[PDB]
């Protein structure tokens, strides 16, 4: 499960649309035509875009953007924060990896009987860790959706 | 509606009027208690 | 809107070559009294005006003092310098000064917003309810019935908050009152 | 703007807001007057809210039926002015002309010609979006904050459980308890009484000394200032 | 008026899962999960035979949360001051979600119509989204020049400027140009035409609100003819 | 068993009290007889000429 | 030349604002409530408390 965390956080297959690709990575183009947005496979911090011409190529997410349509509304950037720096995903993987170093100290350190106690708060609060990590990544995609 | 022209605000004399109800109703359990061990100690 | 250049207007010669609201203004204008226009735009573009010390009427209102301009179907606000001068009409139609705001972008993320319907005085009178109604129920059951009597009734006041608050979120709670002030 | 009637107006005002306003255009850093209308346009919607135009009232319908469709005109008529077809002295059309406007003007063609070009040649023309009555799936963004708190319950419950454990693997007393229902008490009728007496429960719009007399009309009376209101008293 | 129909769009048997977003589904599912465990998890801390005390085993866990979120209730009660604790708040997440989902059920159930078809000529009228064109040399394009009926007038307007030009050449390319612009645009022609080939495949053209004005074909004699009489 | 009844009686009560109100104070005509051929193969209502 | 100067200088605004206005000592109410459905309010359920 951990091997399945580190994965996930490590890889950029989390949403697939009609993103932006490479063609309007640049701002501001010309004569691109918007390139008609083929399929992006979105990620933890990526918007590669795959089945296109300019698939193969890896770009950042920038959340934050130059100009901001709305006005800056502070629940929504304390929002937009957790999700770009995906915090609580990293803690996550953090907390998984904590109870990894308490399962195999489980069979060490006799008759403290409680480091596999402190294996299983870590695993709850790592579980704990990701549906947040997985709310606000659904909160993020519904912000801003599109047209 | 929400009269916001208005902007209504309750000051701090209205939030002290409600500390004034949790401290009685806590006042109050906490008479009671006393109470209870003390009828216990009558039936004793 | 009152004059306006179409993408044809390069095409276009003579009084089909400007449009708008104005135009359509001067032709209406034109088959009530009857007279044959011919439409100008004025090189200076500027809204008439006696300057400092020249103290020419600058653009349309000149060139109808001077001779040139027979008549001005313009977007021309009437002021008393140019009223002094020159007669003009009736205002057809209207204009205040007005604010322009870049248009607020609508959204409600409203993440509290559950509590929404209710506004917040009243989720403060349900606390207090809810509080009070706990209390009391704790003060009328632990009032001496009469040792074991006092002991017989699991109501203390830690389970007369849980009691309410399973009876307020609409599920089943373990205990039941089994006391006549208590079951009121 | 920075040369207009709209600059020449709030120079001939005596208005106290208006002159308010004219203390703040005279003194502010970047220059809020603009060169030419369209460039206050363009720089409203470049500073995204945070700068606004003063503008006659058509020129504001015009840009809005226009598109990006992301400016809004606000208020009422500061003041009242009036658009004059213009002849010379003498005019040899110039009675008739007048005449020709009053029939546009009763035929309400006048209207029916503005109501059209600025509404319907605009390209926004937003009576169609804003027709949209369409009720959707609740997402998850509109109720997250109850699953942010079902989270923080969860995990305020582990902390009290781990804290009650220790707790446990470590007495109240009764005078202490006597002692503590002495000042609560003590306290509560504190409270009660600075409440009571002391009148400070509301902040809102209330009457003040400007009408402390309620009979007098006294014409505009200023309308009415940030009141704080008690139980037993009005006070501003 | 011929426009396009709109979609009868059939339902699955999964209609009962509209009012809320797969998404919440996933989550409500998850959250039941983490929810049970950590209330197993509370229920048993091995206190100071004080963890038999308490009932509540995973799969009473499992039990009492699924009774909660139906609403209906479970025997079982938390007695552990945590285990309180996460009872009640999941008894104030469940009191939303279902009442949520409830609520818009009902509004899923208020189903009504005219909100996205045209309503009439007076609807073409005020938005032009919805485009219309008539047929080349026919007596309707000459009738609504020349009826002077407001809505007609504004409808002539917008055929002097229209383009791609609306009006068509033939009567079934006209209303091929229906079919063809994904009911983006709507025509023009007249009733009893429009009712044989809305009775006609593909069957996806109807007609909104009815004729505005009513007409006869006759049979076509010229000026003066011998067999206008008979024929009459 | 439980789980699933519980599932399936949340879902039919909502659906079944979603605009209960609505079906209680409909007073709408009912109309029986519409056309001719409706009129023609009943006798009940007579035709007047 | 004298309804001009009273209307540039405002004279015809102030004289009809300051009238109509400040005779109304009732409440405007052209707006009551803008939006069509809005939240619950105390007063209408203030007896249920009680
Ligand atoms: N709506 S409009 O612009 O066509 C329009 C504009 C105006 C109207 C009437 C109309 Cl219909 N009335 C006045 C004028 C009409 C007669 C009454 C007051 C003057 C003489 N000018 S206005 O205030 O400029
Ligand atoms: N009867 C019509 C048919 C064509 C049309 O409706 O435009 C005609 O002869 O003009």
């Amino acid at each position: 499960a951990f091997s399945l965390m580190t994965i996930a956080v490590g890889t950029d297959y989390w949403l697939y649309s009609r993103g932006v690709c490479k063609t309007k990575s640049v701002s501001e183009d010309e004569t691109s035509k918007k390139n008609e947005e083929v399929m992006t496979h979105s990620g933890l911090w990526r918007t590669c875009c795959l089945e296109g011409n300019f698939k193969g190529l890896c770009k950042q997410i920038d959340h934050f953007p130059e100009d901001a349509d709305y006005e800056a509304d502070t629940a929504e950037y304390f929002l937009r924060a957790v999700r770009a720096s995906s915090i609580f995903p990293i803690l996550s993987v953090i907390l998984l990896f904590m109870g990894g170093l308490c399962i195999a100290a489980s069979e060490f350190y006799k008759t403290r009987h409680n480091i596999i106690l402190s294996a299983g708060i870590f695993f709850v609060s790592a579980g704990l860790s990701n549906i947040i990590g997985i709310i606000v990544y659904i909160s993020a995609n519904a912000g801003d959706p599109s047209k | 509606s929400d009269s916001k022209k208005n902007s209504y605000s309750y000051g701090w004399s209205f939030y002290f009027g409600a500390l004034s109800f949790i401290i009685a109703e806590m006042v109050g359990v906490l008479a009671v208690h006393m109470f209870i061990d003390r009828h216990k100690q009558l039936t004793g | 809107p009152y004059v306006m250049m179409k993408k044809n207007h390069e095409m276009l010669e003579g009084n089909e070559r400007y449009e708008g609201y104005c135009v359509d203004l001067a032709a209406e204008i034109a088959k009530h009294c009857g007279f044959k226009y011919k439409l100008t735009i004025v090189g200076d573009g500027k809204y008439g005006a006696r300057d400092a010390d020249t103290k020419i009427w600058n653009g349309m209102v000149g060139e109808l003092v001077y001779g040139k301009a027979d008549i001005a179907i313009a977007p021309l606000t009437i002021t008393l310098v140019r009223e002094e001068v020159i007669d003009f009409s009736k205002p057809f139609m209207s204009l205040g000064i007005s604010i322009m705001i870049k248009k607020p972008q609508k959204s409600k993320p409203g993440v509290f917003s559950f509590l929404d319907p209710l506004a917040y005085e009243i989720w403060m009178c349900i606390v207090f309810a809810y509080i009070g109604v706990s209390v009391v129920l704790f003060l009328v059951s632990r009032f001496s019935p009469y040792q074991s009597s006092e002991s017989t009734n699991e109501f203390g006041i830690f389970n007369s908050l849980w009691f309410s608050l399973g009876a307020f979120m609409q599920q089943g709670c373990d205990i039941s009152p089994r006391s006549l002030s208590g079951r009121i | 703007l920075d040369s207009g009637s709209t600059k020449e107006f709030f120079r001939r005002s005596k208005i106290a807001v208006f002159d308010k306003m004219w203390t703040y255009m005279r003194s502010a850093e970047p220059s809020v007057f603009v060169r030419t209308t369209a460039e206050g346009v363009a720089r409203v919607r470049k500073s995204k809210g945070k700068y606004a135009y003063l503008l006659e009232s058509t020129m504001n319908e015009y840009i809005e039926q226009r598109k990006p469709c992301d400016t809004m005109k606000v208020g009422g008529n500061l003041d009242s002015k009036g658009y004059g077809i213009a002849t010379p002295k003498g005019s040899s059309l110039g009675t008739p002309v007048n005449l020709a406007v009053l029939k546009l003007s009763e035929q309400g063609v006048l209207d029916k010609l503005k109501n059209k070009w600025w509404y319907d040649k605009g390209e926004c023309g937003a009576k169609d979006s804003g027709s949209k009555e369409k009720t959707s799936a609740l997402s998850l963004s509109n109720v997250a904050g109850v699953f942010y708190i079902l989270v923080g319950g969860l995990g305020l419950a582990m902390l009290v459980a781990l804290i009650e454990f220790c707790y446990k693997s470590r007495l109240f007393d009764r005078g202490v308890q006597m002692l503590l229902t002495t000042v609560g008490a003590f306290a509560a009728f504190s409270l009660m009484t600075i409440a009571v007496g002391t009148d400070y429960w509301l902040y809102s719009r209330g009457v003040c000394k400007t009408k402390s007399v309620s009979e007098d009309e006294t014409s505009k009376k200023n309308e009415e200032v940030m009141t704080h209101s008690g139980l037993w008293r009005t006070c501003c | 008026i011929m426009i396009k129909k709109p979609q009868k769009s059939k339902p699955g048997v999964f209609s009962f899962l509209d009012p809320l977003a797969y998404e919440i589904w996933m989550c409500i599912v998850f959250a039941y999960i983490g929810v049970s465990v950590v209330l197993f998890l509370v229920s048993r801390f091995s206190p100071y035979s004080s963890e038999s005390t308490n009932e509540f085993g995973i799969f009473n866990s499992l039990w009492f949360s699924l009774g909660a979120f139906m609403q209906q209730g479970c025997d079982i009660s938390p007695r552990s001051l945590s285990g309180r604790i996460v009872g009640g708040v999941w008894w104030f997440f469940t009191l939303i979600i279902i009442s949520s989902y409830t609520a818009n059920l009902a509004a899923f159930l208020t189903v009504e119509r005219m909100v996205s078809p045209i309503e009439s000529a007076e609807d073409l009228s005020k938005q032009t989204e919805i485009a219309y064109g008539t047929l080349d040399s026919g007596s309707t394009k000459e009738f609504f020049r020349r009826s002077k009926i407001a809505v007609f007038d504004k409808m002539w307007t917008y055929m002097r400027s229209a383009e791609p030009s609306v009006f068509v050449r033939t009567t079934a390319e006209g209303v091929a140009r229906v079919r063809k612009s994904k009911g983006k645009y709507a025509y023009l022609l007249e009733s009893t035409m429009n009712e044989y080939i809305e009775q006609r495949k593909p069957c996806d053209t109807m007609k909104v609100g009815g004729n505005l004005d009513s007409k006869g074909y006759g049979i076509a004699t010229p000026k003066g003819s011998s067999l206008g009489t008979p024929v009459n």
